[PDB]
DNA sequence: CTTCCTCGAAGGTTC
DNA sequence: GAACCTTCGAGGAAG
């Protein structure tokens, strides 16, 4: 499989990976389960993959479900009864759980029991269900919309981060070894530099180069073939698409850097307002090529020096 | 007449006419007032906990 | 028929057409299904046409649906249950699907399985290898997790004069109407770079030659027909010319505000901005400025006035 | 009736009328339906009237509805599939349809079919629904509000224009014969020149003169009765209303022609800022009495020689 | 009753009354419904009262509703279904209706029909609802908010004007007789000069003076009681309030008459920027106390003598 | 109970009482109801109490509700059908009533009848209700948030102002007599100055000082005890609240005295805009702690010397 | 103890705790119920714990529910009917209950009875229910969100606030004994400083340091070990979290300290803009690291020296 | 057994299950002597 | 969740 | 340099 399976194999994320190891080892030094854990980060950094590694390293079985699939208290309680001592329950998109079920989880996490009240008046009674020890692991992309009483129960937090060239290269090397293709280390570096720090992008580029290398070449990925393949595709050495280059060129040549409004820029490149703001503008901001101002977008000196145009304040 | 009065009061509190009737119908006391009935129909339906 | 059936018939789009040929050949050589493809770009450039060509080149039976029709998960689940190995599912206007349905697609695209709850009950499906092809005009309206799963992105571009000339002649032979090479070129210049617009002009000119002529399109009939439609040799409409004239003769080229200019021509503000200005800005006849918009030197030469900076 | 029924009776609109004649005749020789048509332009110029004329000249039945009535896809899907070969569907105020409903027309207009989801539960299935040849006709004042993919599908575009004095005079005379009133040719011209170029306004003035002539007169309209009636309505020989005259006078007497701001002018006439800019200012600019500049409104020479002052 | 019932009791608005009389008499001779009419202008001048007068003169029943009460097209269709031949429908604050419902009246006013979708939803189709002859009367404070296609359909327009002192005095006298109070002609003229030309204000002051004159007066509104009572109510002999006086006084004592800017002056009086510009300044300009200039606004000589300062 | 019940018990508000006495008395000679009255001003000054006094002097029953409690037009109809001749309806927070409902009050107030549509579909029908005479009393914390169509229909207006030291002292002495308590004149005068000129605050503090004097004293309130008790609470020497201190300490430290807009300040102090604008700002401005400027509010020299900072 | 029963056992909150003692015993001397009390402040400070202590000190059985648990007026009336003389009812998030409840709660809190009206037209009756004396205790996270007329009924206000360093060290020490962890006074003070005032954070940090010290050390939390453990957790010596340093670090390196807007900032770091202005900015501004200039956020000198960057 | 049968059915209803489906779920359990905890545990377990 | 619209900033002219 | 006028751009609460 592509997904790593153990900390020995899981590349990167040394910060979160280093912390979890100490907590897991301390839990094993006692007859206790791991504290409830919550994972944060942007889309595509391994949040799903890390859950499996934690279970394998704990020497426990993994239960898996998703937030939207749970709608009545019995769903969660029924799943919770399946958990054996120390089992790990992984809930994806935990922020989408309905309040009707969210409110049931508090006594489970803190006391390991549920106390179902029933009846009315003189018939009012309750039943107490003991739950075996367990560890809830949650993953979310929009942490800010969780409720405060839930966030107060998680004892361990993990922030995922973008991978870096010295390690993102190893993912290409390893992935190129699952297919039956030899790749030069210098070629893998050229692919990593353009993957925006995201594993899915690195894999997508590698698949596209593989097709070219075996139809327009000898079925081997050398530095020479990589340059041709990356020339058929629009992706620049900084990872900018054809349209990304066209945006920067337009602002500098026609508006002298701005400020320029979103609507005025859209009609010049012939694109929708929603497309420029959501597809192309986000990466240009993170890379530091443009800034947003109350008067419109404006290009920074960092953008001038990359396009190769003279700059003056 | 207190039977209908109690039911009408429970309807004002937000109980459905069908449920208010069933609630009031569970209690039986020919001398009870609409007030003492209400103070009983509610106590019989609230879930106490310890 | 009007829609090309194979890449040998598909004129233009050399960039997108070249990439799709490489990826289609490689997939066949490995006996695998093609990756998921997203097609996006301006209206009328060929997105819907290319989706059928891909299926014909792959040699598969195409399933067709549309985003506005899928209202609930039960609709899409029934469609997915009918897919067989290698089938292609094409969803047009994919941007309309409710996000409650897109979340069901996140896993089906990666792991090829569905394990969902749907009088309520559970449902489980195992999906054979299949290729999803999406076409949209509002690509930015799709969620970031969905766009990240498409393996091929095709961005459509406008056509050049040689490509449009060849297209006009091809369509003329389907109507079995005779047209000369230089007559076809005069229609291409006026088609604004869009194949659909070029076909529309040809249909209108044909109707004239059948009623006011001998049923043959030539350099003489074309000039008369185009004058009746009142379309300039740059493709400007009557209203487009009225805008440039008003700016040069009443405001000395500007700057002028959108509100002032609209009232002066008796047009609605929203119509000028959304229907006439976009082409004038892309061709370089008008520029937007912090204080308004001004007519460029290109507009002066086209209208025949002496420019003064 | 008050609406013309054939091109023989439809006065004016030479540009639009001439084009439709050629396209209609060509469609008949090929024995096929007419292409889709969009009619747009200012209010009261004859858009709705032309839609019925097209149906009569084509010799087919006309099905009619309106944008505001179609609120969900179920409505439009039901109107479709009730069409017969060669039918004409006319939608008025087409700019009001929801965008989620417009996108259903994309397949229908280009390929004459639509995709439908049918049944329920395990019986849910998709099916193609195939439509016979038909012609869609749309009329709108706000063409810029329609989506670009929809406007690109209309094969014929008709932009309406304001009428000229010879055409308006003939329209007044025609309408005067639907009623039972005699009107002198010299008096008919006197109304046409005050109708701002719009057929609906010309008909409204005539109705008001009819009521005056049969109460304060002998039931006949002549230069004497016309001049008197128009004095009661207070419409000058250029078509300026009572408020229009007050605006021009105030600009020439207090500010010496401007420049002056809209707010300062509105407060001095006791009008509100929005009524002046939306009701009265638009016609004064299009007719050349006022000029808009970066510094404010200015009165032109044409206003001075009309109000009787000297353009010093 | 306070509201006049017939054109003989309706004081003022001579321009509007003269026209309506001719159009109502002509409509009767033909035995037809009256054309649609729009009444617009400042608040409290008599628009609602004129609508009831028209109903009595035509001799028909008036149905009544308001713009903000209608929230969806279903409501409007229900109201129109209740109409009977010749009924008058009055819609107050017509500019408050949502645009999606306003566009439904377009066919009803011109052709007396409405397109409506019918059926349970599985099977449905459109049908014409056919309306009887009727007259729509609309009243609005700001006609500029109505769309151009709607304003074009109204056949009669009535623009209301402020009342002059001769006519406004007759209204004060007429009201005193209904209250069975005796008022000296000198006193009626005093209340008129302070009523800003609005009948609603004149009636309110009379009610308060009447209460004062009978509790600590001798039951008669003499010229001396009015002066004392109006001092208690804080109404200047020109109708100015204390806030208006504070503005004028500051301009004379702290700026020598100006010019001064609106922002600077607002701070010196502890008043909100937009309140001064919209609530207080308009009346001061129309009366001639303040004048706007390219460099600010200036208090005129009239404002000096009214306060007693020395003009220079 | 503490609430006054007659004009002889209601201390202060001389300007408002004098007017209400005349109008209420004049309305008693004639057998008719009082005109609709609008009371406005800061919270806690006694405008709800005045509504009870008005009812007792007239000798009628009072019904009480609030704007937010009415959600739909049918709610008001049920309430208005339950009013007897001459009853008084009191509506608090009248500025928050829904616009679709506010339109119904205009008719009931001006013409005493209600036109309503009831039922649905084919059962939709109008109803006409004729109401007995009644008096509406409205209360609002905002003088200018009401619509002009509403404010113009109230016939009596009353602006209520903060109480002066002699008045609050008498109110504290009266309240300390209903409770079984003893207070020296020196202590009552101190507590009054500390009470922000507001009767509700004065009564609330007195209840708390009473508890301290029993547990930490001999059961008698003296200046020596009142000083200690008020210093144990957050009440400053000038009566400033904990919220007041945060505001002043933020303006002087986060903005160097300002200027700063109250809108942006609201979110920095973690206080709701409407509460700080209506409850706190009016007192700080009226007492000279904060001053108005073109850009916003600025802390005066008095504020710096009070908080102990240096007036650099 | 960590879960105290009486005030002598409760750590911190001396101001609130000192006021409650006087009011509690003062109410006992008079043999009457305590006045209604409102608790407010940041979450997790101990509001729920304090409610139990108040019940014990009074000597009464506590009853507990929450605003969201109540859905209709009958729900509250049922609970109130189950009360016994002197009972204390605690409502968490009292501001979240629907207004239909507040309308009844008013007279309950003030009159100790409720009067459910019934009947219409000629029929009108009520049922009057007697209620025993009781004390209501409410807790909220904000003051301004509570209904204005409701907030006036509470007679006692308890402003909770963040703990000081001495209190936190004591809580840390007690918690460590439960875990059987040996911690020196210096280590306990280091954790207290960085816990930024909230016990929940202090408990979380201690658990994590325990796991580290049990493996990377000898199970004894020394100052040398505590400081190393905190750097591994990436917790700054000022209590700044990982994301807090990222915001400051980003402004300095990518924007030279700014100015920069919230929209741009929330896009550079992959976060939801609401989260930043709600969770992270409040603590950074209060501690003087970030300033909210009108143009945008700017890094102060403290941030430059704290992060270790030479100021401009 | 009606005590355990009623408790298990009523407790199952408190978890959001319908009265009919709750009756069917509990009706599938054979052992009457087992406690409501075991009845609900097995009832929920069988529906998983 | 979306469209409208209103609040704010700033370029340019004149005394 | 104070005061007016026009034009563009980005939020947020009323659907
Ligand atoms: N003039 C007054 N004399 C005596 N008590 C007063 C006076 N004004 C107000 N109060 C008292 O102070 C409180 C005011 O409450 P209320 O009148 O409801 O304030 P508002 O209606 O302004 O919100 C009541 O306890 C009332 O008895
Ligand atoms: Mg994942
Ligand atoms: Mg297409
Ligand atoms: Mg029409």
């Amino acid at each position: 499989t592509l997904r790593p399976q153990y900390f020995k194999e899981y590349i990167g994320q040394d910060k979160v990976k280093d912390q979890l190891k100490i907590f897991i080892e301390a839990a094993k030094l006692r007859d206790e389960a791991l504290d409830h854990t919550l994972l944060f980060g942007p889309p595509g950094l391994g949040k799903t993959t890390m859950a499996f590694v934690i279970a394998n390293e704990m020497g426990v079985n993994l239960k898996q479900t998703s937030g939207p699939a749970i709608e009545k208290a019995g769903d969660l309680v029924a799943i919770l009864n399946d958990l054996e001592p120390g089992d790990i329950l992984f809930i994806d998109e935990i922020h989408r759980m309905p309040m009707a079920v969210e409110e049931v989880l508090y006594s489970a996490m803190e006391d390991y029991y549920i106390d179902i009240m029933i009846g009315a008046g003189e018939t009012s009674r309750s039943v107490h269900l003991d739950l075996p020890p367990f560890t809830l692991v949650g993953a979310t992309t929009r942490a800010g919309m969780l409720s405060n009483p839930l966030r107060a129960r998680f004892g361990i937090n993990g922030h995922m981060e973008y991978y870096e060239l010295p390690d993102l290269t190893e993912i290409v090397e390893r992935t190129s070894e699952i297919f039956e293709m030899t790749i030069t280390p210098e070629a893998a570096l050229e692919l990593a530099r353009r993957s925006r720090g995201t594993p899915r992008i690195a894999n997508r580029l590698l698949k596209r180069v593989r097709d070219y290398a075996q139809i327009m070449g000898d079925g081997v990925i050398d530095d020479k073939i990589a340059d041709q393949a990356l020339t058929m595709l629009d992706v620049d050495h900084e990872g900018l698409d054809y349209v990304d280059q066209k945006i920067l060129r337009t602002m500098i040549e026609m508006y002298g850097g701005g400020p320029v409004g979103l609507g005025t820029l859209s009609v010049n490149i012939a694109e929708e307002r929603e497309t420029v703001e959501d597809m192309y503008e986000p990466y240009l901001i993170q890379k530091g090529f443009i800034m947003r101002t109350r008067t419109g977008r404006v290009a920074t000196a960092k953008a001038y020096e990359h396009m190769g145009y003279d700059y003056t304040r | 007449d207190a039977e209908q009065e109690a039911v009408a009061a429970l309807v004002a509190l937000g109980y459905k006419p069908q449920e208010a009737s069933r609630m009031v119908s569970k209690i039986a006391r020919p001398d009870a007032s609409s007030e003492t009935l209400i103070r009983d129909a509610l106590r019989a339906a609230l879930h106490h906990h310890h």
